[PDB]
């Protein structure tokens, strides 16, 4: 009694998953770039 | 003999064959974006046979689909629309020389 709780975020540990799910978030983005980019390559098979 | 049968051989039936693949193919690429749309495959020996004289084959997925159903490769469909587009280019070479032959033969130009 006579004392109040916070919360318990750790704000070091939600920093440092920020940044990993950063790079991670990225790294998918050029995978997406690197699957149209193979896709418009192989579309001068029927450019006959 | 004398017959345009015996003349012109299988090179009528197998045109026929390769313009119902390539509808068939051109329905794959086209459908390959529709979910629980699944790939249709072509017999040519069973439509040849068939053709001389007168069932649903489906393709094996090489990977899972996505979760759509659709297990159309758009990498092998364009594959396999430019091997048909070429051997039907030849057969149309093949039947066409069968009857510039016959017309050369019956008028001796």
């Amino acid at each position: 009694t006579g004392a109040i709780e916070g919360s318990n975020v750790n704000a070091v540990g939600e920093m440092t998953a920020l940044i990993d799910l950063q790079r991670q978030f990225e790294m998918q983005v050029k995978m997406m770039s690197t699957a149209e980019e193979m896709d418009k390559s192989s579309d001068s098979l029927l450019r006959m | 003999a004398i017959s345009f049968d015996n003349a012109l051989g299988i090179h009528q039936h197998t045109v026929g064959v390769r313009e119902r693949n390539a509808e068939v193919i051109s329905t794959n690429i086209a459908q390959a974006n529709t979910p629980g749309y699944k790939a249709r495959g072509l017999d040519f020996a069973k439509e040849l046979q068939a053709a001389t004289s007168g069932d649903k084959l489906y393709r094996l997925p090489t990977q899972p689909d996505t979760g759509d159903g659709n297990t159309v490769d758009l990498d092998l469909e364009r594959n396999l629309f430019m091997q048909n587009q070429i051997r039907h280019q030849a057969s149309l070479d093949f039947l066409g020389s069968k009857f510039k032959n016959l017309t050369k033969a019956i008028k001796g130009e």
